[PDB]
């Protein structure tokens, strides 16, 4: 089935990022900066991944997606971009 | 693990628990495990071709294999098979065998109670597996008659044949690993054979087992019963081979070489001169050696001990948790990249750092990839060595092989490579999982911002002394390295001490000053207390952000 | 040093999948099998050099997966067989939640 | 084996001996090549099979639109067809590639209708037989004069059409063929 | 009512000792006691005699015994529970492996 | 409903279920002397109908064993004449939200 | 036979290729493992069609690796060879045992055995040839063959054929 | 307590559920907030004599000696007879007695201080701070800006999003508690003559209320149930007990603790208490 993906009209999770997808955003792109992937922030003399990954968030310049999973199985995908980071 | 392979990587999603068929144990074999014996016929002291047996794996670091030719790290094991002289009963189910030899017609293989009956009709219907095969029992196990006709739901006086024969059923004992009949002047008593009970068993319908618990596919109840055992590999069973002249070989070695031993003694008896009354005596002996091998902690039962008379592991009590491989191997491990000495408090560490001794520091690495952002920095770790603190100690390169900075006669003149990775000592502000046992809380275990420092304690702030329940009465504590870019971006954003401050717990704080501080804060905070100007700019100077304005 | 169910309670509470992942596997006995795609077991007579993977008894030389799993998991599957047992792995669903 | 192939068919295959069956022109092709297909799309499409001549048009036509792409990203007749395929696979195939080459070289030398034109009337004309994709691919493959030498080669068909109605096929067919 | 006894009961255990815990806390414990129609014990024959992952509650006090009943019975483990995943040595299900990550190549190629 | 003081034989028993689509109710007078749903632990329960119950399952993406149960012989239960696989609302107060409601699938 | 089929191909992408030029990337490394492969199940997948339609779709970031698994969607065209298919083809080697018939992709293999009786062998020509009282098969002679049976081989598919029935033979 | 609750954690759905998505609780600990994002705060409206909580929050434009006098607001003046405005106030006010009549039903012993989410009195206290709120000047908020602001907040206080009834009901049900304080705190009499709230302070409280609320609803992932378990425990391993050494003396602590988790039937003190 793909009965499975909700569509981006009627989505009903947090228009808010989870302290969990903070914490996995900021890991898998400082893990894939790390491991010489191309940074879309201009580092202004950063080195720690990171650093580098937080400075990439705060311009939400990461071109991530997180797939929500429902309890049925079903899911809402958010870009990093769209998502707000109170936090 | 270790080596490339072209195979694709997924993850399991499902694990389907099944029985073994015998036609399965013997298809998935790699050889017929015939012979007790391990090596040293024709006089050479390497694997026969009956027990261990290269067919299975190594028992040397030979390269080969024989099956794949991997070798020891490489090489999971295959197994074997032994073809027994007899079925036996698998001792984990002789209580469910009883209970379905209870609910069918040990003569037709027709289960007892049709859906004629109407409480059979109600425990028929019972979607739950288990509970299913619990009603059906308790409704069969006090029906003594393999009934020929019964009743129509039409009408109860014109009966109707239902099928199946117009047996006695017995009425059935445990006695050891044994099943007891008796039927109805004085009730005849005889043992019930395990081939009896299993060609029953296979004469049960598929429509009728799939109404009691169990599946035509993975778990036919014929085959709770054993005809063809499977020979674990030597990895479950290691060979402990000390020296030369020396071996020393797994409990299960010896238990299999009991079964093997056992099993030819009937297969010879029974094909030879049987006197019948010693072949029941050999058969049970069989089914003592398969049960035992399983369990051996079996209730009212003898423990088959080893020649110590040290009881021999079972399987079962391998598994058997708090150190079975479930608790103790499983959702516990002992694990790498840790650390543990004795605890001792400092008012000069921020809350969230963690006094780490230079020696401790020295030991535990984090795998840092060579980029052009560190690929400076790390050329003078590298530089350092593995004995100067800030250092590392082992390069490893785009090829997968380890450099021993210890001994590399390159170890000076190491060019450090984009995509290789430097396993570097642990420096100040790396972020490290900290934990005080027992670990009750989600504060028993948090993140720290490392402080390299002398002498041989862990140096905690004394405000993190209350969510970890520790003294410096000599308490020790655990310090876990994370390996991953990722892995710490998990401790510095999800657990570091900061966050942890307001627990959820009680909706309050659970870290506030505590001794010296609390009792010298009252003092200073008093009405009478007064300083002079002297020590004012001191303790000014003392607040690290102080802006600057007396 | 020991990495105990207590510290994996721990990690749960914490919601740090990737650290107790880490911990218990690249940090301790994480191990590479090949599985059967038609059988679920470790059966795979992977020969990986001259790229033969086969489940003889089965006859597969194609559905054949990898996965990486603790070794004390492999041993303790490898036991549930020694025990006649068939703990099948699988790399795809079959039901839906 | 490898990361090999995965097909829109999805396999129910648990743990159920292999039970695969005999490949032959009782049309029992693969499970993998059965009649009805489902394409990416999830809907259920019919099998497609291909005269040479519409396989030599494909492949031509796939490798004439990378060249395309492959140019556009770069930004910012007989033997002389022989020739200038051999051309287009040098730039848009990997070399390694024998297989193709080697495939081409047998579409471009065993192609009964050369243009499009011709190779769509060739399709519309069997496609009313309604016979299978299979059997309307070997008569556009296979030149038979006889409705024997048809129905002999492709056993499959017999009793699936008249010998005047196929001979009938075969004749337009003969007319259809390309002078090379 | 029995749940609110339950709580009130549970609570009184842990006010008399003078210390907090929570609502929510007690509240989920007494909530789970409850869930299937009737008191559930937290013991060996209690929450661990569930339709839960053989491999789950093979985790807790019957481990052998469960996993020969799973055999016996054809179970098929889900692979939902944090357990199963800390066996397999996957990552689990829970906070941080709550849901998934994917590249997007529009968004990339948007950034460059 | 059929309240009787000390007993119903069970030889008159046979007869409840005898004359279906028609349910019956046997109810002893004692135990009616209080009516329990009045006590202070006991929420509010709300039977719901076929729509209700299908629209609960559709808005929380719920199969019925999911829904937390409520046996057929629950105090509850027999007062509001549940019948299996009915699903009952439960509205109680909270100290957390002001009002809280539950759900309780019948067995 | 020749069929057009839909199949996808589970390609891994390292983080250093999380640059613009990834679909681009991607599509390659399709062609690259995809292209000219020789499976069972699907025979020679020849040549991959619409390559600037190809569904590269989202890709899953493995976790403890930065990599992301991508289920490439494609359609290409396939070669599949089975018993009783009739075949034509030239020549390409030929000996005392049989001669081999290049047939597309592959190799069909006629047997000495499986030629009518008045067909037969001659090694003193040059290159060697099977002699019939009419027709001479040699090392580029065209050849209708019934493909007999089947063989599948890494990255191949070799077949044996039948040149004995009628309407089989030279053409 | 922790292998019994480990698979138990919150839904991106806001639900509570274990390994075979069983609901356990609908919204987590019935409110759908996180325990740390919470503190105890005072339900003004539920305790005091009638006649005291009139005085508090009673404004009757309609009344020379019980409007707010011109010193309060400048409208002050104007708005004194204001028919259209009583009706706003009316209903604001019937309103807050409907609140105080339900948080008794609610806390029966009239408790007042429970743990709530949004410490509402800080962010008064913050704001008087951050503009210097004149305690003398009449403010230049109107009833309506007053009225319908905090009205305008509530609708903005999410925990369920879910373009149905069951999950908008659910959504209204979870912030019940919150609402009654918030209309505690926030009553045109309290905002113009306790606090001295300018239009500036008032629409800046509402925004912070906002933010520090959605700050502190529950965030899906959270293993809740390894926490319950943790949270109920570890305070049972630093308990001293049994029951003293000696009204009834009922088995207590780890013992009792222990009664109940085994749902023992044979209990060491069963008693009555019969009102
Ligand atoms: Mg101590
Ligand atoms: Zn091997
Ligand atoms: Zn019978
Ligand atoms: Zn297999």
């Amino acid at each position: 089935l793909k009965e499975k993906a909700i569509p981006k009209d009627q989505r009903a999770t947090t228009p808010y990022m989870t302290k969990y997808e903070r914490a996995r955003i900021l890991g898998t792109r400082a893990l894939q900066i790390s491991m010489n992937a191309p940074v879309f922030v201009d580092l202004e003399g950063e080195t720690d991944p990171l650093r580098i990954a937080m400075k990439e968030l705060a311009e939400k310049k990461i071109p991530l997606v997180i797939r929500r999973y429902l309890p049925d199985g079903s899911f809402e995908d958010w870009s990093v971009e769209e998502l707000i980071v109170d936090l | 693990g270790q080596q490339y392979s072209s195979a694709p990587l997924r993850t399991v999603k499902e694990v389907q628990f099944g029985l073994f068929s015998p036609e399965e144990v013997r298809a998935i074999s790699v050889a017929k495990i015939r012979f007790p014996e391990t090596m040293d016929e024709t006089q050479t002291r390497a694997k026969i071709g009956g027990l261990n047996d290269p067919r299975l794996g190594s028992i040397d670091r030979n390269l080969k294999c024989q099956t794949c030719q991997e070798g020891m790290n490489e090489c999971p094991g295959h197994f074997g098979h032994i073809d027994l002289a007899k079925p036996v009963f698998h001792v984990g189910f002789i209580a469910k065998i009883k209970k379905v030899c209870e609910c069918v017609c040990m003569h037709c293989g027709k289960l007892l109670l049709d859906e004629h009956n109407e409480l059979m009709r109600q425990a028929l219907a019972i979607k739950d597996s288990k509970k299913r095969f619990a009603a059906i029992w308790t409704l069969c196990k006090t029906k003594m008659v393999c009934e020929t006709d019964v009743p129509s739901e039409d009408d109860p006086t014109q009966l109707v044949s239902r099928g199946g024969c117009g047996n006695t059923q017995p009425t059935i004992r445990k006695d050891g690993l044994k099943l007891v009949g008796s039927w109805k002047d004085e009730p005849e008593l005889r043992v019930l054979s395990t081939e009896e009970i299993l060609n029953i068993f296979k004469h049960i319908s598929v429509k009728d087992f799939t109404s009691l618990g169990f599946n035509e596919v993975f778990s036919r109840p014929e085959w709770m019963i054993l005809t063809c055992l499977p020979v674990p590999p030597p990895p479950v069973r290691p060979s402990i081979s000390f020296n030369e002249s020396q071996r020393g070989e797994d409990d299960l070695t010896f238990k299999l070489a009991d079964i093997l031993k056992a099993n030819i003694s009937l297969e010879t008896l029974e094909h030879n001169g049987a006197p019948h009354h010693a072949i029941e005596e050999a058969e049970s002996l069989l089914q003592f050696h398969v049960a035992t091998y399983m369990d051996n902690d079996i209730a009212g039962q003898p423990q088959a001990l080893q020649k110590s008379g040290r009881p021999v592991k079972s399987i079962r009590a391998r598994l058997k948790g708090k150190e079975g491989r479930i608790r103790g191997n499983l959702m516990g491990k002992r694990v790498d990249f840790s650390a543990r000495t004795v605890i001792s408090g400092d008012p000069n560490l921020e809350l969230d750092q963690v006094g780490v001794p230079k020696s401790i520091a020295k030991t535990l690495t984090y795998p840092e990839v060579v980029t052009p952002y560190n690929i400076d920095r790390l050329t003078q770790l590298v530089r350092n060595g593995p004995n100067e603190h800030p250092g590392a100690k082992y390069v490893i390169r785009d090829s997968g092989d380890r450099i021993d900075l210890r001994y590399s006669k390159r170890a000076g003149d190491i060019q450090l490579q984009y995509g290789w990775k430097v396993e570097r000592h642990i420096m100040d502000n790396d972020p490290v999982l900290f934990n005080r046992q027992p670990s009750l809380h989600k504060m028993s275990m948090m993140a720290h911002r490392v402080k390299v420092i002398p002498y041989s304690t862990f140096r905690l702030n004394l405000s993190v002394t209350s969510p970890y329940n520790a003294d410096f009465d000599g308490d020790e504590m655990n310090l876990h390295v994370p390996q991953s870019e990722e892995t710490r971006a998990e401790l510095s954003q999800l657990c570091a001490v900061p966050l942890q401050i307001v627990s959820p717990q009680s909706n309050k704080p659970c870290m506030g000053i505590v001794q010296d501080t609390l009792c010298g804060i009252r003092k200073l905070t008093l009405r009478d207390t007064f300083i002079e100007l002297d020590q004012v700019l001191n303790m000014l100077y003392w607040v690290p952000d102080w802006d600057g304005v007396i | 040093l020991r990495f105990g169910e207590m510290e994996r309670d721990c990690m749960i509470a914490h919601g740090a999948a990737s650290f107790l992942k880490e911990r218990l596997m690249e940090a301790s006995d994480a191990f590479r099998v090949h599985i059967c795609g038609i059988c679920g077991l470790m059966t795979v007579i992977a020969k990986l050099n001259h790229n033969q993977f086969e489940c003889k008894g089965c006859d597969n030389k194609i559905d054949i997966y990898q996965i990486h799993i603790p070794y004390a998991a492999k041993l303790l599957f490898q036991e549930l067989m020694a025990m006649n047992i068939t703990p099948r792995l699988y790399t795809d669903r079959s039901r839906d939640f | 084996m490898n990361v090999s192939t995965s097909t829109f068919q999805t396999r129910r295959r648990r743990l159920k001996k292999v039970e695969e069956e005999e490949n032959a022109a009782t049309l029992q092709l693969g499970q993998e090549f059965q009649l009805k297909q489902i394409n990416h799309q999830g809907e259920e499409e019919e099998l497609i099979a291909l005269n040479l001549s519409e396989a030599r048009l494909v492949i031509k036509e796939a490798l004439v639109e990378r060249r395309r792409a492959f140019k556009r990203s770069q930004k910012k007749t007989r033997e002389k067809e022989l020739e200038s395929i051999d051309v287009l696979l040098e730039q848009t195939t990997g070399g390694n590639n024998k297989d193709l080459k080697n495939t081409m070289q047998y579409l471009t030398n065993f192609s009964r209708f050369r243009d499009q034109e011709t190779v769509g009337a060739v399709i519309q004309l069997l496609k009313s037989t309604g016979l299978h994709p299979f059997e309307v691919a070997q008569l556009g493959s296979l030149a038979c004069d006889t409705a024997d030498e048809a129905k002999t080669l492709i056993p499959s068909l017999n009793n699936k059409i008249s010998d005047d109605e196929l001979e009938r096929i075969l004749k337009e067919l003969s007319n259809l063929e390309t002078l090379y | 009512a029995g749940r609110a006894a339950l709580y009130k009961e549970v609570y009184n255990v842990i006010a008399s000792d003078g210390s907090y815990v929570n609502y929510r806390h007690m509240a989920l414990l007494v909530d789970v006691m409850t869930t299937q129609g009737g008191l559930t014990s937290v013991t060996r024959h209690g929450f661990n005699r569930s339709n839960t992952g053989a491999l789950m509650r093979c985790s807790f006090e019957e481990t052998v015994e469960i996993l020969f009943e799973a055999g016996a019975s054809a179970e098929l483990d889900d692979c939902r529970g944090v357990s199963e995943n800390v066996i397999l040595g996957q990552m689990a299900p829970i906070g941080t492996g709550a849901f998934d990550v994917m590249i997007d190549e529009e968004s990339l190629v948007k950034y460059m | 409903i059929f309240v009787y003081q000390n007993n119903i034989t069970p030889s008159a028993m046979k007869l409840v279920p005898s004359i279906p689509p028609a349910t019956i109710e046997t109810f002893n007078e004692a135990a009616l002397v209080v009516n329990i749903t009045h006590h202070e632990l006991v929420p509010k329960h709300i039977r719901l109908s076929s729509d209700e119950k299908r629209e609960l399952l559709k808005r929380y993406r719920l199969k019925e064993s999911q829904l937390p149960r409520i046996q057929r012989a629950d105090p509850v239960a027999l007062y509001l004449g549940l019948k299996r696989g009915e699903v009952v609302k439960i509205i109680r107060k909270s100290e957390t939200s002001g009002r809280y409601a539950s759900y309780r699938i019948c067995m | 036979m020749f069929f057009i089929k839909d199949l996808s191909l589970n390609i891994t992408l390292h983080p250093s290729f999380f640059g613009p030029r990834m679909k681009q990337y991607l599509k390659t490394k399709l062609l690259e493992e995809v292209e000219g492969s020789c499976t069972g199940k699907f025979g020679y997948i020849l040549c991959v069609l619409d390559y600037d339609n190809i569904d590269i779709q989202r890709g899953r970031i493995l976790p403890t690796d930065g990599s992301a698994e991508f289920n490439v969607k494609y359609r290409a065209v396939v070669f599949k060879p089975f018993k009783g298919e009739v075949v034509d083809g030239t020549v390409v080697s030929c000996s005392q045992h049989g001669f081999e018939v290049q047939v597309g992709p592959m190799k069909v293999f006629v047997t000495k055995h499986l030629m009518p009786q008045d067909l037969t062998f001659n090694a003193g020509s040059n290159p060697p040839s099977y002699q019939s009282s009419e027709d001479v098969i040699t090392i580029k002679s065209r050849i209708r063959v019934k493909i007999e049976g089947c063989i599948s081989q890494v990255s191949s598919i070799h077949a044996i054929g039948s040149i004995k029935e009628d309407y089989l033979g030279a053409i | 307590l922790v292998k019994a609750l480990e698979d138990i954690m919150v839904h991106y759905d806001n639900t509570t559920r274990n390994s075979l998505g069983n609901v356990i609780q609908f919204i987590y600990g019935e409110d759908g907030m996180d325990a740390a994002h919470i503190e105890k705060q005072s339900l003004d409206t539920i305790g005091g004599s009638d006649a005291a909580f009139e005085k508090r929050y009673r404004v009757d434009l309609l009344n020379t000696d019980h409007t707010l006098d011109p010193s309060l607001l400048e409208s002050g003046s104007e708005i004194l007879g204001d028919l259209k405005l009583q009706v706003l106030l009316d209903e604001e006010y019937k309103q807050l007695v409907k609140d105080r009549k339900f948080l008794r039903e609610v806390f029966v012993d009239g408790e007042a201080n429970w743990p709530l989410p949004v410490n509402i009195r800080r962010i008064i206290q913050n704001a008087q701070q951050t503009f210097h709120i004149d305690h003398t000047k009449p403010s230049d908020l109107t009833i309506k800006d007053i009225v319908l602001g905090v009205k305008d907040l509530q609708e903005n206080l999410l925990v369920l999003r879910g373009k149905n009834e069951i999950i908008q009901n659910a959504q209204r049900d979870a912030v019940t508690l919150f609402c009654c304080l918030l209309r505690s705190r926030l009553a045109t009499r309290r905002v113009l003559q306790e606090y001295r709230l300018t239009k500036q302070a008032f629409d800046w409280v509402l925004s912070n209320i906002e933010a520090q609320f959605l700050r502190s609803v529950v965030h899906p992932g959270e293993m809740v149930g390894v926490l319950a378990a943790q949270s109920i425990g570890e305070p049972a391993t630093q308990m001293t007990l049994n029951t003293f050494h000696f009204s009834k003396k009922v088995t207590s602590g780890v013992p009792r603790l222990k009664e109940i988790l085994n749902v023992a039937k044979n209990m060491k003190t069963p008693s009555l208490t019969v009102y």
